């Protein structure tokens, strides 16, 4: 499946991303500068942070205690769609999910 | 060496574990370590050992535990805890916000854009000592690759000159493999001696090496001290040491021991990675832990303020309630789970640079030695501890199966 990750300045990359990684993982793993991913992945650090596009927000599994709890302390603005990417678990029914990433992780 | 029974500690939660001296070592010490995952072992016991202390036996604790820093906190985050009296490294016994603000200043030294245009360094220096020790037909791998590789990988990244290795070399030895000559508390204050001229020298003069933009960081809204900066840069090298000798070690005492594992990775290199995590997996080689911050029951067992628990990141790959079959290695494992490099917030914030080094290593080495063996009659001797290691790998190989590139 296919997952874009939109960089603040507008800049667009497509990425390939398997059943069962991580948002932040397959950021991490190619070049995805703007995510961090510090915690490597347990929602500790809030450096994976995205904004998930409103197209896919209902498809996505809700944010669970932990990762509200993580998202409070994001450094960028907080938003209705904000998420740890390392909490968004790549799935067929996702293919085009489209993430904006803040300017700022730490 | 037992200590008593604390009042609040059930005697059926006992078991005999010591860390620093398991049973069954001469398997190989991740072999010892999975007794506390035999058929009836509680997923939480306690030792008498080591001035007493919890261990967590299993993945799902060990990870819940390190994801909850209110309750387990990295204040004392060795066993036992006199171990680590003189220990004040950067930010290891932190809790955030405050051990936040200084990995970001890590992030901006060892973080994956710096590692990705480091590689090619790193290849270079993988090479030359490997070139160096091919025609021989025979070194100590430890000593011979495992040790210089990580130091001079440091050299460069701390813009730090060659000449200044043995006396490193000496401090950290010093204070992981202690002689007797010196105690760890002078190893420490000398490491930190030699680091704090270079720290304030490049306040006042800034580079792109580690130790300038550490120097002229910022951390909690200020700027960093000296103090505090030595204190880190003094782990940026400590922690990329003896965790990298060690289980390059473990992970080449495998392969001299296994010819077709050799063959898939000559035959398929893409698979490197990938093998590279797996063996991360099995020859996971930390163990170290937390302190109660206060009377806390967790999963039906009473802990109290003060108690201390191992939480080993060794075991979590081991448990065969995460990975089927734990012992085998399979470079086609499809679910790798470990806590190999930690978890929760303190997780090894030098992981990315860890992994590029294990990469670039199992390439280039395979790449010209593709056939070794133990020496025969070598007696291969784990040890155990926080950072669990081999002793000595001496390796041997016909030259003329070897290629210089
Ligand atoms: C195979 C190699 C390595 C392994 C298995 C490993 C493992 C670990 C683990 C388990 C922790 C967490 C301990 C805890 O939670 O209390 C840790 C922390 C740390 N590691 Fe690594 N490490 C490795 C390589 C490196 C390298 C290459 C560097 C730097 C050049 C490094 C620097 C650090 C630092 C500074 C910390 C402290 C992080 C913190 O407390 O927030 N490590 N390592
Ligand atoms: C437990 C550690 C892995 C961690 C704190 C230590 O001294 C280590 C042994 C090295 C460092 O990174
Ligand atoms: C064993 C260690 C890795 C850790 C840091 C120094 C050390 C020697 C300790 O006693 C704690
Ligand atoms: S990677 Fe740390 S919270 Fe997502
Ligand atoms: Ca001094």
């Amino acid at each position: 499946s296919k997952v874009v990750y939109v960089s603040h300045d507008g800049t667009r990359r497509e990425l390939d991303v398997a059943c069962g990684v991580s948002l932040m993982q397959a950021a991490v793993s190619n070049g995805i500068y703007d995510i961090v991913g510090d915690c490597g992945g347990s929602a500790s650090c809030a450096t994976c942070h995205v904004y998930v596009n409103e197209a896919f927000t209902d498809k996505v599994p809700a944010a669970n205690e932990r990762e509200i709890g993580m998202l409070e302390s994001v450094t960028a603005e907080l938003k209705p769609n904000s998420r740890l990417c390392c909490q968004i678990i790549m799935t067929p029914e996702l293919d085009g999910i489209v993430v904006d990433v803040p300017d700022r992780q730490w | 060496n037992l200590a008593p029974l604390p009042p609040h500690v059930p005697e059926h939660l006992v078991f005999d574990f010591d860390m620093y001296n398991p049973s069954n070592l001469s398997a190989g010490v991740q072999e010892a370590w999975a007794v506390l995952q035999e058929s009836n072992v509680p997923d939480l016991v306690w030792t008498r050992s080591n001035g007493g202390h919890w261990i967590a036996t299993r993945g799902q604790l060990i990870r819940e535990a390190y994801e909850d820093y209110r309750h387990f906190s990295s204040e004392s985050p060795f066993i036992p805890r006199e171990a680590g009296e003189a220990y004040d490294f950067i930010p290891t016994s932190m809790d955030p916000p405050e051990q936040r603000q200084f990995r970001a200043l890590a992030n901006q030294v060892v973080g994956m854009p710096v590692v990705d245009k480091l590689e090619n360094r790193i290849q270079e220096l993988a090479s030359s000592l490997i070139e160096s020790l091919r025609p021989q037909g025979q070194c100590n791998f430890t000593e011979d690759y495992a040790e210089p590789f990580p130091i001079r990988i440091f050299m460069l990244l701390a813009g730090l000159p060659e000449e200044d290795i043995p006396h490193l070399k000496y401090l950290t030895d010093q204070m992981t493999r202690p002689d007797g000559s010196m105690t760890f508390a002078e190893a420490k204050e000398a490491l930190y001696d030699y680091l704090i001229p270079i720290i304030e020298q490049r306040r006042q003069k800034p580079g792109t090496d580690a130790i300038s933009i550490v120097a002229n960081g910022q951390v909690n809204g200020r700027p960093i001290t000296s103090d505090e900066a030595k204190r880190m840069c003094g782990l940026l090298l400590v922690g990329g040491l003896d965790t990298v000798v060690n289980f390059l070690s473990f992970s080449m005492e495998f392969l001299a021991k296994s010819p077709e594992h050799r063959q898939e990775l000559i035959e398929r290199p893409e698979r490197i990675p990938a093998a590279s995590e797996e063996l991360l997996r099995r020859f996971s080689l930390v163990a170290d832990g937390r302190i109660l911050t206060s009377d806390y029951e967790f999963h039906g067992v009473q802990l109290k303020k003060g108690d201390q628990i191992l939480l080993p990141q060794m075991l979590s790959g081991l448990d065969e309630r995460e990975n089927a079959a734990p012992m085998h290695v399979d470079f086609s494992r499809q679910c790798v789970s470990h806590t190999t490099f930690g978890h929760g917030s303190h997780l090894c914030l030098g992981q990315h640079l860890a992994r590029r080094e294990i990469i670039v290593t199992l390439k280039e080495w395979l790449t010209r030695i593709p056939d070794f063996s133990i020496a025969p009659g070598a007696q291969i001797q784990h040890k155990s501890g926080i950072v669990s290691g081999v002793q000595a790998l001496p390796l041997v190989w016909d030259p003329a199966t070897t290629k210089a590139v």
